[PDB]
């Protein structure tokens, strides 16, 4: 029997390059082909004959066979090149798919960005007011928002809602509301946003007296 | 017949004792240096495996040897089916100037391959041009073109144009 | 199955096929975690009813002997109508109501209405780095969808447009948040363009910093 | 949806030539869920001639008509490790690799009717003092559910719990019994455990005996 | 409970740490497990990685 070998999975970060290796007996002597599986999808093949690629494939990606070892490289590796790869080889008139190899790209982590808005002056004629606090861009999903008026820990009087990732990026973006009423919003001089996440150094708090705006 | 398109007549006339497995080629082939190619093309100088070759006429040949579709060159490619001394059996049961193709190749029931075509003279594509030898390192390309000459498979994809006027896909090497 | 508001609806309970019958028919409804309310009355072996106060308007008990059956009809039904109805049997002039039957439960969707808009402050401390985040609000309206675009549809760059959050009521709340450069302020108008078809709802709002 | 009948059969469908020349050749390779790929056969639409892999080369079956222009594979004799999605490609005539894989089909099978085990589970070496031990027997790959657990001639209510049965890795089940006893009746009184499938049609008893001490 | 942590001081013109851990295994323990893995959690990595090499790989 005849088995093709490749290491279970691969990390690396966007912008670098990643090596992936198709390993076996006398390996270099035949014809090997990669195919690229997104979960969930069907295979599309991403080289024939070793490094002829197909059209429509970026140029990034790129391959050799040689030895021993036969080689898939991939240049600038984004957030779209997360994906199983299998190779491929003809033995003793029996096809053989090598073992599955997964590649990951990890995502750098960037804070986030707040901001607090008060009550536009219309909506207190209504009798109601609703302080906002949002988070900007920010990858790491772990967030904590905790509203604290005139520095007392609030809770049950709020919601969040939250978007996904853009396409060409990783980011998401949240936004967390506190809903009130008049006769409590006219108290407490001093409303808070407290925000803990990985990236800050240390809990930011942005704040804005009642009065004075 | 013309457009590349036969339906049914290929003779399936194939051997199955012997474990050489040409038929179980089809599906993959090997590489240049894999299928000792070097030891049989140095039959014949640089300047039927190579060109240097000595093919016959042939008018007519039993079906029950023939395996797989028999494919001519005009040059541009045609295919020719059985026919009674049309019979849809499966097989179960002269230059162009003067008509017809100067020559051809097939595979054989037994697993070999065979080539005949006229008769050599005494240089020219039009004249002389008995296989699909066009050239000294070109071959005229059809589908199953692999099958018959498994050792010309790192040759490159060329197209030209031949003068009636040709066009047709052929295959050289650097 | 839903209800939909101005609509009506039968509770149906048993009831003497027209002979004697020694059971006062009556009617309760519960709303969720709220307790138990009266609703009407009903004596068999007496045509005549009995409704109470709150109820007065909306309320028609009848009952049928052939198919041994009564039921009682409300109509004009809001939101404040979503309960659990249940039917009980007393006895003749005791006046303790035992025997309560299995639970009915009635359910209405809110109504139709468009939404109220306000604006966000953008940004009253200078920030020299240049983003301002400005945003308007959208909320008290029912029921999906609504769409929000800037400036008539030309400013897509950076536009953020948070999925909609049912509120405690019932109705739905909506932002949407666009970062703009800071130098750009005081001379440029931002215009949110809410549009909502069920109610036919299209309002203007223009965003600017608050005076100081 | 449903569930393919351990013992029966399956085939798979793809498009194929119509009578006359097909340049592709046609093979399916199926893909156990995370588990890679495999390769099942070959076949060449020109040439009535096949291809079998040696692993399945007893349930597998390749057949194509012309007349519909349709090719499909027949496979026999499902089994549990027979789960999985079936692909179907087409690639060029020789060039050994193959392209426009099709869409995912997916087969799946609920096991064989198996009958439980049975493995006593022996109470504490001594613990020789008030605190009354525990003894129970446990009940393993079993399918499909439930079963019974009925103490000595099914007379014991007293402290005896019967846990939900859990779905073991290999889509098999797991189940176990227990009840609590007096330390000192280990000594004499004997326990039984009675359990009973009903598909299987199997009943099977088991004495809880102590363990020995040396 | 068989592992050990020295860390020393921030370089002058740095403010970067630097940790070794060292697992001590005793004799006839690492002769199976043929697989050894190293998990390291901290700020900035989106999410932890580990470094794990086999046994007898070469
Ligand atoms: C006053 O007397 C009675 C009040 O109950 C009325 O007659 C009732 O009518 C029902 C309905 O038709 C009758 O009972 C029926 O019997 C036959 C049996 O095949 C069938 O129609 C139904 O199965 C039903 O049981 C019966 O005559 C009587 N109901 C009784 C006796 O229970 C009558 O109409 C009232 N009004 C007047 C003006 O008489
Ligand atoms: C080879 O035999 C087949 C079957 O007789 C022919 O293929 C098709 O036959 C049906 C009716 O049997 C016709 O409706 C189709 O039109 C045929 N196919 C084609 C492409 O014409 C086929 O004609 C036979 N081969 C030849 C050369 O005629």
């Amino acid at each position: 029997s005849y088995v093709l070998t490749q290491p279970p999975s691969v990390s690396v970060a966007p912008g670098q390059t990643a090596s992936i290796t198709c390993s076996g007996d006398k390996l270099g002597d035949k014809y090997v082909s990669w195919y690229q599986q997104r979960p969930g999808q069907s295979p599309v093949l991403v080289l024939y004959q070793d490094s002829k690629r197909p059209s429509g494939i970026p140029e990034r990606f790129s391959g050799s066979n040689s030895g021993n070892t036969a080689t898939l490289t991939i240049s600038g590796t984004q957030a779209m090149d997360e994906a199983d790869y299998y190779c491929q080889a003809w033995d003793s008139s029996a096809l053989v798919f090598g073992g599955g190899t997964k590649l990951t790209v990890l995502r750098t982590v960037a804070a986030p960005s707040v901001f607090i808005f008060p009550p536009s002056d219309e909506q207190l004629k209504s009798g109601t007011a609703s302080v906002v606090c949002l988070l900007n861009n920010f990858y790491p999903r772990e967030a904590k928002v905790q509203w604290k008026v005139d520095n007392a820990l609030q809770s049950g009087n709020s919601q969040e809602s939250v978007t996904e990732q853009d396409s060409k990026d990783s980011t998401y973006s949240l936004s967390s509301t506190l809903t009130l009423s008049k006769a409590d919003y006219e108290k407490h001089k001093v409303y808070a946003c407290e925000v803990t996440h990985q990236g800050l150094s240390s809990p930011v708090t942005k704040s804005f007296n009642r009065g004075e705006c | 017949t013309n457009g590349s398109w036969h339906i049914n007549r290929t003779a399936l006339n194939c051997n199955d004792s012997l474990h050489t497995g040409f038929l179980a080629a089809l599906f993959y082939t090997h590489k240049f240096n894999a299928s000792g190619c070097p030891e049989r093309m140095a039959h014949c100088r640089p300047i039927p495996y190579c060109w240097h070759y000595a093919p016959r006429q042939c008018g007519t040949i039993p079906a029950s040897q023939v395996c797989g579709p028999v494919y001519c060159f005009t040059p541009s490619p045609v295919v020719v089916g059985t026919t009674d001394r049309p019979t849809y059996t499966w097989g179960e049961n002269t230059r162009p100037p003067q008509g017809n193709w100067f020559g051809c190749t097939w595979m054989n029931s037994t697993g070999f391959t065979k080539t005949c075509g006229g008769p050599p003279c005494n240089a020219t594509y039009t004249k002389c041009g008995s296989g699909p030898w066009l050239t000294p390192r070109c071959l005229v390309d059809y589908p199953y073109r692999l099958w018959h000459y498994p050792c010309t498979v790192n040759f490159t994809i060329f197209k030209v144009r031949m003068y009636v006027e040709h066009r047709l896909n052929a295959a050289c090497n650097i | 199955e839903v209800k939909k508001p101005g609509s009506s609806v039968k509770v149906s309970c048993e009831a003497s096929g027209g002979t004697h019958s020694n059971y006062v028919i009556t009617w309760v409804r519960q709303a969720p975690g709220q307790g138990l309310e009266w609703m009407g009355g009903f004596i068999p072996d007496f045509r005549t009813a009995m409704y109470a106060q709150g109820f007065q308007g909306r309320v028609t008990i009848t009952a049928d002997e052939s198919t041994s059956l009564a039921y009682m009809e409300l109509t004009n039904l809001r939101s404040e109508d979503t309960a659990v109805y249940y039917c009980a049997r007393g006895p003749l002039s005791r006046g303790y109501y035992d025997y309560w039957g299995p639970g009915t439960l009635v359910t209405v969707s809110a109504s139709t209405k468009g939404p109220s808009v306000f604006p966000l402050a953008p940004s009253s401390k200078s920030t020299s780095g240049g983003t301002a985040a400005l945003g308007c609000l959208v909320k008290d309206y029912f029921p999906e969808p609504v769409t929000v675009s800037w400036n008539s549809g030309a400013l897509t760059s950076g536009v953020h447009t948070f999925p909609a959050v049912l509120q405690s009521s019932g109705l739905y709340s909506l932002s949407s948040v666009v970062t703009v450069p800071s130098s750009s302020l005081g001379t440029q108008t931002y215009i949110c363009n809410v549009n909502h078809k069920p109610s036919n709802t299209k309002v203007d709002k223009r965003v600017e910093p608050k005076s100081c």
